[PDB]
């Protein structure tokens, strides 16, 4: 539904006083280091583009 | 379908076993054209394995010639997403009988790598339901959209599955073991409508 | 050939046979890691040697963090001192039409136009043309940022197999998909892909400017290229071709 | 090591001096090639040499998906001819502990002190790789699956952390694995730097004669075990 598309847009918006960077931006930048032509095995380094 | 919602779909790409030692420059047409590469198996078809596959086909078309062909060497099997992928691909491939496609369809990839019907240079899914099928019996646990979520899956486990699991939890009731997982790992496993009953020796 | 990876690299095993000697191989290492000291680059390449006539230019170039900009080469002739050359432009590259032919030695040679021509100038303006038309970069190796400034990619992999063999999986070392891919190239076939080793080399040969070397392994990590040869270029090529 | 540090000649370039022949850099090569494609295995690494008296001992290593699995030990006399080591028991390890003497050679040698040459070979490959094996730091990553897996985004080991000892492990079964401050005795490795801060060497006490190369900024690592196939337990008495 549309009001749970708000409700978990809200709840991704949502900031950290220990980081000072939300969830949604997080994995923006992490989707943002994905997207650009990595060989496909992306899926074990996933947390290390976290770090 | 919807707004917030996109529909990506998919097509299997067959590499049929005359063609797989030329396989990089049918890689090359496939990949420079627009289709993504999924996941690529290299799978021996077997003789056993190949009239499961094609139920649809060779289960009402008397044709055992084409069942020893896959089996004949190895067979190489990729997923595709595109934008109108049944359509370019179905573009791409050209009709069957490459015989008559070598006249009709020139550029058309069967015209190239293919001889004639039954050695047929590969093999693309017509309907998306038969799609669906194909890369649900070649590939191993992956996610096809659409997810049938309401009723549909409900549906599904109520006529597939809660039988079972409704005389599985009838039997486990009475008595309780301790870690009941154990209890219905065996009982699956042994009390299965699909499998038969096995032992070991 | 990164400096810190040039006894990692195959150089005389690349098929080319124009490598150096281990006095020049440790005379690089020691005077490369000064032109890192004293030049405040990012990282150093050796970028070749122009073999002459009567003598050998070692050629390297120094790379900001910007990564996209005109390198600040250096030269030296016996590959111990090394010092910066001036920067080029198409102008000044223009002048040496008249010339053609081997440059030997010193940079103070006098060449005919009468205009005294410089050695100096021929010989950076002749690395600017070998820069801008050979010396690929692979696939996956130069990312793009929203701003201007690129980074080399730690997570650079960053070629399968299957795409060793085609010309679209590399690009041009030059500022102009990221950059320009290598079927824009004149003639069709001036590349030449070779296997060497088995999967474990693949060598891209230059022959529109002979001998470059274009250094793999896949699953790695170099990523290197180095020119030897002559120094002009083949304008013989569509014939041999 | 792999073939490619078996391509750079980084065994001499450690400093250790004793080295490989190009006879058995290509041998290798080609043999090492072979036992990838004979026995199916993930990764094919050159162990090292065993010190002989009449013939030279050759030794490479297998290793599967999983990284931390008992590995398939091979050896070879005239370098290409691989044959399957049998894996290593402790009945086997208490063994050989009454032979003490050089390493010989030609396999079917017998010990007086019967028990069979190869049984000494096995033992002493699984005492040196359950003892002085070393892995650095993010080298390795330990998945959620249950097997463990090359890190491929592995940057190499900054400068500070090179001198602790904290920051090398052991490729055995136990950041999840054993570092190298907890080794018995202490002091017993050879902290050591190459030209540069290009290569850093390791070189263990407790059995003279294994080399840990280490590029700070690449992914380049390996042990390879050149040397006289004894533990000494002299160690004590040397620092």
């Amino acid at each position: 539904l549309e009001v749970a598309i708000q409700n978990a847009k809200a709840y991704l918006l949502s900031t950290s006083s220990k980081s000072g960077l939300n969830l949604y931006d997080h994995l923006s930048k992490v989707l943002t280091k994905i997207l650009d032509e990595r060989p496909a095995d992306a899926v074990d380094i996933i947390e290390n583009i976290s770090q | 379908m919807p707004l917030p919602q996109i529909y990506v779909e998919k097509t299997l790409a067959l590499i049929k076993p005359d063609v797989v030692d030329k396989e990089e420059e049918i890689q090359d047409i496939i990949l420079g054209s627009g289709f993504t590469i999924i996941q690529r198996r290299k799978l021996h078809l077997s003789p056993e394995h190949c009239s499961n596959f094609y139920v649809e086909q060779y289960g009402k078309m008397f044709f055992p010639n084409l069942t020893a062909y896959m089996s004949s060497g190895p067979l190489v099997a990729m997923i595709l997403a595109r934008h109108k992928a049944i359509s370019y691909w179905k573009e791409l491939m050209g009709p069957s009988n490459s015989l008559v496609a070598k006249e009709t369809h020139p550029d058309s990839l069967r015209a190239i790598y293919g001889t004639d019907e039954l050695r047929n240079a590969l093999h693309g899914s017509n309907d998306f339901a038969a799609s669906e099928r194909e890369i649900r019996f070649m590939f191993p646990a992956v996610i096809i959209e659409p997810i049938p979520i309401g009723q549909a899956a409900k549906d599904y486990i109520n006529l597939y599955v809660a039988p079972t699991l409704l005389q599985g939890l009838t039997e486990l009731c009475k008595e309780k073991p301790p870690d009941p997982y154990l209890w219905l790992a065996d009982w699956l496993m042994k009390n299965n409508p699909n499998k038969p009953k096995l032992c070991h020796f | 050939m990164d400096a810190d990876s040039l006894l990692l690299s195959l150089e005389l095993a690349s098929g080319s046979g124009q490598g150096l000697s281990p006095d020049r191989r440790a005379s690089l290492l020691t005077s490369l890691m000064l032109v890192k000291r004293d030049y405040r680059f990012a990282r150093v390449l050796f970028w070749g040697r122009i073999l002459g006539l009567v003598a050998d230019y070692y050629i390297a170039q120094g790379l900001s963090e910007d990564q996209l900009a005109p390198r600040k080469t250096l030269y030296s002739l016996n590959c111990t001192e090394w010092s910066l050359l001036p920067p080029a432009t198409e102008e000044m590259a223009m002048q040496i039409s008249v010339v053609s032919g081997r440059f030997m030695g010193d940079p103070s040679h006098e060449y005919e136009h009468v205009v005294q021509i410089k050695e100096e100038t021929r010989l950076v303006s002749i690395i600017d043309q070998i820069d801008k038309a050979v010396a690929i970069i692979p696939r996956g190796a130069l990312f793009k940022t929203p701003f201007g400034v690129t980074h080399v990619n730690r997570t650079f992999e960053g070629l399968p197999l299957s795409e060793v063999r085609k010309l679209s999986s590399y690009f041009h070392f030059r500022e102009a998909d990221f950059l320009d891919s290598l079927e824009y190239d004149i003639p069709r076939g001036s590349w030449s892909i070779q296997m060497e080793r088995g999967n474990a080399l693949v060598v891209l040969r230059s022959l529109l400017w002979p001998g470059l070397t274009f250094y793999h392994a896949p699953r790695t990590k170099n990523y290197g290229y180095i020119y030897v040869g002559t120094g002009e270029k083949n304008m013989d090529l569509p014939f041999m071709l």
